DNA sequence: ATCAATATCCACCTGCAGATACTACCAAAAGTGTATTTGGAAACTGCTCCATCAAAAGGCATGTTCAGCTGGATTCCAGCTGAACATGCCTTTTGATGGAGCAGTTTCCAAATACACTTTTGGTAGTATCTGCAGGTGGATATTGAT
DNA sequence: ATCAATATCCACCTGCAGATACTACCAAAAGTGTATTTGGAAACTGCTCCATCAAAAGGCATGTTCAGCTGGAATCCAGCTGAACATGCCTTTTGATGGAGCAGTTTCCAAATACACTTTTGGTAGTATCTGCAGGTGGATATTGAT
């Protein structure tokens, strides 16, 4: 309730602090979301090339969001990103977003 | 005529001309003439109906863990040790989602555009290309 | 009788000691927002129309957003201008220039009209 | 005159900019806001009036659009997707809101022309 | 071996030669119809040389006095009486050469996307709808 | 004199006489100057159509920025559109031009 | 010999904030900008010098770009078209200056391969 | 009772001078730009490269474009953080936001260099 | 393959728009000295809410089968658009005069800022109780698709 | 057109997360009063540069002819991709607990603001010389396209 270490982050000894590795996360971008996606675009009909394609574009779409709003978290001196630090980092990006705070 | 008494000639007699209509397929009848039966919408009918559902609706459609997964992911290979606020993670989802959904839309009017009503890599390409996302 | 001067400014929970009722726990910095003000709007537009407090966020965040874009258009307009006060004059033009047609003149009008009576009364 | 001592209040004491200037929304705050975000030296008297002005204006455009669509859906409770489809069927509100995305607001419904089903769908000379 | 066969002379392209007359023939058509196949490159030889010369290039496309034209009546729709800095018209120009010639750029991708060479007024409505000028 | 249909002779096709005060001016915009444009933007075949279709567009960009540019104008209590006035409507319209800032 | 502080002699401008900083770009009237510019209430001593070396660099990156198009075109002095040039064909300037146009710059030589002679072949080996 | 002190070719001169102000500061608005110290800066990369008029005011808005994107981001940033200071962090913090990888590693290590060198200055 | 018809390129030459070198002048830009104010980092810790565990279960993902109908490839050809010409309209230039009006300067006052008090109020917190509508059921009506 | 398999519509209903309702407190917000400072509007006008002519000189737009080759219509068909289905897992949900770390409160000085004063400098201006390269000429040779 207050007791533990930290500096490197958390953690404790007798076997209690967790973190397994994370890896191949973008395939939890599955066919159905996609599909979902695109059907609320419009489209009808699908590729099979699409979906490979599309966890490419939102990649690279969540990794220049997140890298600009942990530049803000850091410059905070914090350690916790923020909805403020999402709201800021797609709002220099040109994609405002409401509903979140600013 | 022949002058007797037969009552043959004519009325269906004679030969055929009568004995008509399809043989089966009806509800089943197998006797041949109609193949099987269970019951499917044509290919793209059910697509329109998600359409249809989808954008009269509002709720996130990646589901939320897997997606939480992968922002966490990505921002670790940025820095080590983050931790996220819920709503942090939420607005990267809201975002990313209409970020997708404008991106499909603009997707097919270029899959249209090359007379086709499917989409495909290039469209894609072409549509963050015009953008500036690409060149 | 006698509030000022200090200290306790910013008091609240400190260790423990308290009276009756539990209360306010080390004062947290208020966080403002236009709701109550939206809300009176709501109601002389649509009397027997609620709002939920995630579209009332989306308010909150379009109010915002507008007081910046024009606050900041004004801000480059007195700066181009090499003046150094934003009088309602900058607000005026940085509303033609950030608004569309129809909304710009309409916020136009009700902008003077507010300065006017505003000017009117003293 | 000079200083000394005054008595009487007409001005106002409990009166406040909003009440003189006919508004809803705050004009002591809204100048506040202007002063602490570094727009310029100085903020005239006038322009905070203004700003509430408008910015009471725009608000009052979209609430009374958002509370006719809730009411096209039969619903007296304003929510995001009201919000949606008021600012994205107005031309002026959605050129406005052009790169804003409202959380939780969805998309208007459309369906583009081509995609529809037709022609009974059945060839040319009975076939596929 | 002999001299004879051409006899043509030293110099001089003068068809009509030593003895009265002097045309202007050469080796042409000194009458009055035909030709003999002139020289004409193909469609879109000249095409390609065009894109490669203005490519090369800098100077503005659109002639000037007609530009300047065009801006005054503009302008006059929202302020009569004005006048111009003469460097006011020429950024109106650069920017708006700058602005058609990307957008040519884009439209051609467009038309390509749709595996067509000439682009049309579909392809500049596309690229416009995608850039969100349209939009 | 009629004559001609078009070649040689005079009065013929294509003898027009006179220079503006109502006539041409977004139709000044002419199709060879709109075909080098495409020109510079690697276009080799251009539809017919397109001419109208590209002074409509570009009538659009300049009633835009000429907007913008006269909004500074008024605003500067000045009766001269000013390069600056041009600078600051490409900027806030994002197509901030460089060269004309003396 | 004593004194006290320095506070004395040469009292005149002893070495400019640029010079301290070994910087070409003028520390000063960057300071100047930063604060006439009401970005923030106060600007503190190395803003402007961190500031001022940015902007330095980035002179110096365009300029070694520009200097060598203007080299590889067979000029000694840069024009707009190599500031261009210079650019265009750096993917960081850009992308940099993705929304900003050069005026006189014209554009890179580009054509779409299917536009080449020859049906749709695009060939070449010499710049290609 | 003249003998014409002066000719008529002008104007004369008006009892005494001014060794300062009429002098020539009128007009005299001054406008700066960055034009010399791009030039020093061409000096140090190319030697023996010149550079247009055109081409130094393209140079010149370069200079005052990135500068006004940086400083905005670094007030922006400021003022998210509550802090009514721009500080070199701020400057550093704006210029990872708004440049291109490489190009920001390098601004960044320049703008590093000369705070460290300008401290260990007398 | 041969070779004419043109386009394109390199080497050189020179006038000149435009860059450059030198001197003169000055307001303001900039730096230095000293005296006061204060933003915000330390240090300590209240208190939120983030990470993580647990267990249950059903919404939804996965993997497969089957074939409808789409995209891709091919062929054909009407007619649009490019290339080449003949005119000759009208932009371009340049030379040079009015005068609009931007822009420099001096006044001067309406309104801004600074400062000290006092009243008012929005936000936060504790407690309780309504209320709009999601989510579910059940039957009626509509849509789709086979014949 | 009839019939059937399903989706879809809507009335009716209930649980409850979220919404809404009073009581309580207060630190910042906001208004009123006086005094002091000053930004910039108003009037005058100097001189920069914008508008209009004048007026040849010909670069370039426009209209015409011809047909090459493009766009797109019409066909065929391999197999992609949608629809439906069985299976079962992992996301979602509900409830809990430690403790990381965000953020409130007071102390305290390095560094910034506020000023007076001295010095330095970039910009404006003349007047004057210098020069990179555009534009022109030869002539070579690369490219295009018909034979
Ligand atoms: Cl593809
Ligand atoms: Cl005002
Ligand atoms: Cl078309
Ligand atoms: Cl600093
Ligand atoms: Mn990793
Ligand atoms: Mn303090
Ligand atoms: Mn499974
Ligand atoms: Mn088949
Ligand atoms: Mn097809
Ligand atoms: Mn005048
Ligand atoms: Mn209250
Ligand atoms: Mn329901
Ligand atoms: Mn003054
Ligand atoms: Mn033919
Ligand atoms: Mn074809
Ligand atoms: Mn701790
Ligand atoms: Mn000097
Ligand atoms: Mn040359």
């Amino acid at each position: 309730s207050g007791r533990g270490k930290g500096g490197k982050g958390l953690g404790k000894g007798g076997a209690k602090r967790h973190r397994k590795v994370l890896r191949d996360n973008i395939q939890g971008i599955t066919k159905p979301a996609i599909r979902r996606l695109a059907r609320r675009g419009g489209v009808k009909r699908i590729s099979g090339l699409i979906y490979e394609e599309t966890r490419g574009v939102l990649k690279v779409f969540l990794e220049n969001v997140i890298r600009d709003a942990v530049t803000y978290t850091e410059h905070a001196k914090r350690k916790t990103v923020t909805a403020m630090d999402v709201v800021y980092a797609l709002k220099r990006q040109g994609r405002t977003l409401y509903g979140f705070g600013g | 005529a022949r002058t007797k008494q037969t009552a043959r000639k004519s009325t269906g007699g004679k030969a055929p001309r009568k004995q008509l209509a399809t043989k089966a397929a009806r509800k089943s009848a197998p006797a041949t003439g109609g193949v099987k039966k269970p019951h499917r919408y044509r290919p793209g009918t059910v697509a329109l109906r998600e359409i249809r559902r989808y954008q009269k609706s509002t709720e996130l459609l990646i589901r939320k863990l897997p997606f939480q997964r992968l922002v966490r992911e990505i921002a670790q290979d940025f820095k080590t040790d983050l931790r996220f606020q819920s709503s942090a993670v939420m607005a990267l989802q809201e975002a990313s989602e209409a970020y997708l959904v404008a991106l499909f839309e603009d997707t097919n009017l270029c899959a249209i555009h090359a007379k086709r009503v499917t989409i495909m890599p290039k469209d894609i390409q072409l549509a963050r290309r015009i953008r500036g996302e690409r060149a | 009788a006698k509030s000022a001067p200090a200290p306790k400014k910013g008091s609240k929970k400190a260790v423990t000691k308290t009276q009756k009722k539990d209360g306010k726990k080390r004062r947290k910095t208020r966080k403002e927002s236009y709701a109550i003000y939206v809300y009176k709007v709501l109601k002389q537009v649509h009397p027997d129309t609620g709002i939920s407090s995630k579209a009332m966020s989306i308010m909150n965040s379009f109010v915002n957003d507008v007081f910046e874009r024009i606050a900041g258009e004004a801000s480059r307009l007195a700066h181009y201008n090499k003046r150094s006060t934003i009088t309602s004059r900058e607000i005026q033009t940085a509303v033609r220039l950030l608004l569309p047609g129809e909304l710009a003149k309409h916020a136009v009008s009700e902008g003077t009209k507010a300065v006017t009576k505003y000017t009117s009364a003293k | 005159s000079g200083r000394g001592k005054q008595g009487g209040k007409t001005r106002a004491k409990a009166k406040t900019r909003s009440s003189r200037a006919g508004l809803q929304f705050p004009v002591g705050r809204v100048h506040r806001l202007l002063r602490k975000g570094n727009y310029a030296e100085r903020v005239g008297a006038g322009a905070p009036v203004y700003l509430a002005a408008v910015l009471e204006y725009l608000t009052a455009e979209i609430l009374e659009l958002a509370g006719n669509a809730a009411r096209d859906n039969k619903k007296t409770r304003i929510i995001p997707r009201h919000l949606q489809l008021a600012v994205r069927n107005d031309e002026e509100l959605n050129k406005l809101l052009g790169r804003v995305t409202i959380a939780q607001g969805g998309v208007l419904p459309n369906i583009q022309s081509v995609l529809l089903p037709k022609k009974t769908e059945s060839s040319k000379s009975k076939s596929k």
